[PDB]
DNA sequence: TCGCCCCCCTTCGGTGCTTTGCACCGAAGGGGGGC
């Protein structure tokens, strides 16, 4: 049926008109698929025939539905969508099974012909003009316009969701103890009533939907576990992800690896310890989706580890609001982090991973903080609260960090958990100069016009050095000057630079970097025993800096 | 009542800002508040054919344990027409900062009695989220002058003046300055008798429909220099790099005498005796740092900017300026919550205190340059916000080259 | 040969700095998943 609900008024963008795009050829199996849908759609009032006075058109096609025999009619409204007004989408996110509470009785329902049950704004219908080709050459196609929401229009999802929300609102207010997860036209309905009382409320809900023109066919009415919902299987005490089939290839293309990595990210929500760094590395610097990419040895190893994880059965549990949320993080190496969220030990609600490289230079403490923030945001979305954290970082390490680092930083209530490898600071800079340590006055300069530069130093003990540099920058030569002081100095060293830039990077105590040169400096800082690093303004002729500035010229 | 026709600025469209995730108790507070506002007609439920949105959240002050809805209309305010071009702006009184006690009152509810231009209401849309996305977001728009919109104090201007006139008449030495939804009420009265007059003003406004600040006690903290008996090569490099920086702010600052004390390639820990000339040069520079800078004046036509540096042990320095190195004010904020161990809470409260001082002194908040990662700030800052206004801010990563302001 | 939503990983290009490259960040490409 067509809902008697009021239509939502919609407009074209100012100054714009409607689409005028011709229909492409289609197979006879799809033409009769469309003629069957459209003849029946016109009978039910979903579409109406139009004539030449309507100058618009848009192409139509059809794909098959997951229910194998049914076809789904689609219209390539890309031209109309560009000229249609913007909407504020009310779908803010995706419900997760870990956010569900245990319920005595559960039902899953789906609305039949959902979009076609919602009427379209009368003044807007003329812009949805289309045509069914019918063996293209034999005759000109028959023209229609939509009277209901078309599949492929930019506004259809939001206008449907808004209508579904209005239709459900009376039932929600009358039954606050009945949880209705509403995703598009899919309805999860859980309650703590006995199965007979529960089925009574479902009948009531289904009858309410039908009065507003939303059918609920028995074929999509799930009554007993396991319920298929949002790509998961809902059991009474647990939930599983629907089976994940990884691509299996002798020769891999760029697009194959993209699919594989996406599958693994999806799996990482419940499969602990998934890693995709080495597989994703293969995508860098590639130029075509069909380009054959050979798996590196590290990528084969990572893939094998993921396959072993995926062959073991896993399940998540449901949320108990009377207990604490606990999030535990482990370090995996190369900027990769995995986490588990649970309430009782060894019964995960869900898992996940964090592996984004943010910034050119960072350290494990920063990235652990980012993982904490991703988990905090995810927990607010799913459960409406922040979990308690168990983190592989000593309280001393963290306390060292947020007192030396110049930016405000914080982690909520957290408990140290000894799961090596631990997160640590890989070096620290002395707050005072080091007695008996050599004093290096460093400096580097590059000629911007050319590619050339020099890096060198002078020391309190009389040591001096200059290294010519090619294809460099002003900022690279200064890092090079520091690079050389660390190279030629003992385990304790005092260094004085005039590069605020270089001082800025090193003072943040990075342990990894997209830069090969900064990585070398990091490796040298880690080997040192004590390092004091100081700054002076350039070209003001101060002590050792003037003489090293003299030297590099 | 007749509405005032309101427009956006030419060539500007309304805000389209996403709603961020909210905790369970903030969502429930907003649902309760918006349901009540909807019955009373202050807001109306809307659909998605309205393409605008503004984030909403909720705060709860510790000395008022009821939730307060907070709509972040900063984007809508930047796009709204100016009322200084349509002659409806508020003058800042110079005497508010002269008072010994300033109490902040939330008078936002007074706006809900004046309807809003029917054609402007679509720009005020907001969306309440849902725990675990059980439902789509629920959208509302305003039918009356919204709290937090800069057009509300301008449109309500004539009304609020008629409401306050009897009180300001009876208490001529009390100064009241309206900033957005707040009244800043200052006096030189004894503190227990200041609160008594605040209660009288509270009662007088209810006839229609915070904690005490002390500008008396806000002090400037200038650039200080270390004092020692003996000085190293490192101390004089730290000293000269600092004065060299400060010569961008102050006039006639010299580093030749001290600078030369450092000739040759010397060890950092070597002790160098101060020559009498250099000692004179030092105490010379210490005096210029002591008394304030000549030729720096507030310009009301330019924005205010605030920089903040984390110094450690709960200390936070800050500078307010409009043009670089011409600081209208330098200060130091000190935490006192009791625990000592939350940087983000301290920075958020430092932002509220600095912005509060700018309202009292100049009548508006500065654009902040926050020494924090954007994602660290956005993960936590709403947990500590207590003001009905929100200032503009941006995020900077600036290592301390010199411990300048400490 | 379509639509709307969330996620991750890679790439690209605009912004502003007392710069001449660099770091930051939002947007868009690819992928996963939902209806
Ligand atoms: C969520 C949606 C509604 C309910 O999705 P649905 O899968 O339950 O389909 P519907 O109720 O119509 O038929 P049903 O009677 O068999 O249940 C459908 O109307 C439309 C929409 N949707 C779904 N998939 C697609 C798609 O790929 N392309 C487009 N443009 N829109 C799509
Ligand atoms: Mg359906």
């Amino acid at each position: 049926p067509i809902s008697p609900i009021e239509t939502v008024p919609v407009k074209l963008k100012p100054g714009m008109d409607g689409p005028k795009v011709k229909q492409w050829p289609l197979t006879e199996e799809k033409i009769k698929a469309l003629v069957e849908i459209c003849t029946e759609m016109e009978k039910e009032g979903k579409i109406s025939k139009i004539g030449p006075e309507n100058p618009y058109n848009t192409p139509v096609f059809a794909i098959k539905k997951k229910d194998s025999t049914k076809w789904r009619k689609l219209v390539d409204f890309r031209e109309l969508n560009k000229r249609t007004q913007d909407f504020w989408e009310v779908q803010l996110g995706i419900p997760h099974p870990a956010g569900l509470k245990q319920k005595k009785s559960v039902t899953v329902l789906d609305v039949g012909d959902a979009f076609y049950s919602v009427p379209l704004d009368k003044d807007f219908r003329k812009y949805t003009a289309f045509t069914i080709p019918s063996i293209n050459n034999e005759t000109p196609g028959i023209r229609y316009q939509y009277n209901v929401l078309p599949m492929g229009w930019k506004g259809s999802p939001a206008i449907f969701q808004s209508s579904m929300t209005k239709i459900l609102e009376p039932f929600r207010k009358q039954n606050p103890d009945i949880v209705i997860y509403q995703y598009m036209d899919d309805l999860y309905v859980g309650s703590d009533l006995e199965i007979g009382q529960h089925r009574t409320k479902i009948e009531e809900l289904r009858q309410h939907l039908l009065r507003w023109g939303f059918t609920t066919p028995d074929k999509k009415h799930q009554k007993e576990p396991p319920f298929l919902w949002m790509g998961y299987e809902l059991h009474p005490d647990k939930w599983t992800v629907q089976p994940i089939v990884l691509p299996e290839k002798d020769s891999w293309t760029v697009n194959d690896i993209q699919k594989l990595v996406g599958k693994l990210n999806w799996a990482s929500q419940i499969y602990a310890g998934i890693k995709v760094r080495q597989l994703s590395k293969l995508l860098r610097g590639t130029k075509a989706l069909t380009e054959v990419v050979p798996l590196t040895e590290e990528a084969e190893l990572e893939l094998a580890e993921n396959r072993e994880i995926l062959k073991e059965p896993v399940h998540g549990v449901y949320y108990d609001p009377s207990k604490d949320l606990i999030a535990e993080i482990q370090k995996q190496g190369q900027g990769q982090w995995t986490y588990q969220i649970y309430q009782e030990p060894f019964k995960n609600l869900k898992t996940g991973k964090y592996a984004r490289m943010k910034g050119a230079h960072t350290n494990d403490v920063k990235q652990l903080t980012e993982a904490v923030q991703k988990i905090a945001t995810e927990s607010i979305v799913i459960w409406g609260k922040t979990p308690k954290f168990k983190l592989p970082i000593q309280k001393e390490t963290w306390e060292a960090w947020w007192t030396e680092y110049w930016q405000a930083t914080w982690i909520p209530e957290w408990e140290f958990v000894n799961t090596p490898p631990l997160v640590k600071l890989w070096y620290q800079l002395e707050k005072e100069p080091i007695i008996g340590a050599e004093t290096f006055y460093v400096d580097g300069a590059a000629n911007r016009e050319t590619k050339l530069g020099k890096a060198g130093y002078v020391t309190d003990r009389g040591r001096q050095k200059v290294v010519p540099l090619t294809d460099t920058t002003n900022q690279k030569t200064e890092l090079q000057a520091i690079h050389l002081a660390l190279q030629d100095s003992g385990l304790e060293v005092n260094i004085v630079t005039d590069s605020q830039y270089a001082l800025g990077i090193i003072q943040a105590q990075p342990d990894k970097s997209e830069s090969e040169l900064v990585s070398q400096i990091i490796e040298q800082l880690i080997k040192k025993e004590k390092v004091y690093l100081a700054w002076v303004p350039a070209h003001k002729g101060i002590g050792g800096n003037e003489q090293v500035d003299k030297l590099v010229s | 009542i007749e509405t005032v026709p309101v427009k956006l600025k030419p060539g500007m469209d309304g805000p389209k800002v996403k709603q961020w995730p909210l905790t369970e108790e903030k969502i429930k507070a907003l649902v309760e508040i918006c349901t009540e506002m909807e019955k009373e007609g202050k807001i109306s439920k809307i659909g998605p054919e309205n393409p605008y949105n503004t984030p909403v959240f909720a705060i709860k002050k510790k000395d008022s344990t009821k939730w307060r809805k907070l709509v972040d209309f900063r984007e809508l305010n930047k796009r709204t027409q100016d009322f200084w071009e349509v002659q409806l702006g508020i003058p800042h009184p110079a005497g508010l900062k002269q008072k010994k006690s300033v109490t902040v009152l939330d008078v936002g509810d007074a706006y809900f009695s004046v309807p809003l231009d029917k054609d402007f209401r679509k720009y005020t849309a907001f969306t309440i989220p849902s725990i675990n996305n059980e439902t789509p977001g629920i959208r509302y728009q305003y039918n009356v002058l919204p709290q937090g919109w800069k057009g509300s104090p301008a449109i309500f201007q004539s009304s609020m003046t008629k409401i306050l006139e009897p009180f300001r008449k009876q208490n001529p030495d009390i100064v009241i300055y309206q900033y957005m939804d707040d009244l800043y009420v200052g006096s030189d009265l004894e503190i227990g008798q200041h609160r008594t007059k605040i209660e009288e003003l509270r009662q007088h406004l209810l006839r229609w429909g915070g904690y005490e600040l002390h500008p008396d006690k806000w002090t400037v903290q200038p650039i200080v220099l270390p004092e020692k008996d003996s000085w190293t090569v490192n101390d004089i490099q730290k000293l000269v790099g600092k004065l060299n920086w400060a010569s961008q702010i102050y006039a006639g600052i010299k580093v030749r005498q001290l600078s030369k004390l450092l000739r040759g390639t010397k060890a950092l820990t070597e002790v160098v005796p101060l020559t009498e000339e250099a000692e004179l040069e030092l105490a010379e520079n210490r005096e210029i740092l002591k008394e304030p800078v000549h030729g720096v004046y507030y310009d009301p036509s330019k924005d205010l900017i605030a920089e903040i540096q984390k110094q450690g042990q709960g200390q936070w320095t800050y500078q307010i300026y409009q043009e670089p190195f011409k600081n209208l004010k330098t200060g130091k904020y000190a935490r006192m919550k009791g625990a000592h161990t939350n940087d983000v809470k301290q920075l958020t409260e430092a932002v509220q205190k600095i912005a509060t001082e700018s309202i009292v002194i100049w009548g508006k908040t500065p654009k902040f340059k926050l020494p924090i990662q954007k994602e660290t700030w956005e993960a936590w800052w709403t947990e500590y916000w207590q003001a009905t206004w929100i200032p503009e801010w941006e995020f900077v990563n600036t290592p301390p080259l010199v411990k300048l302001w400490y």
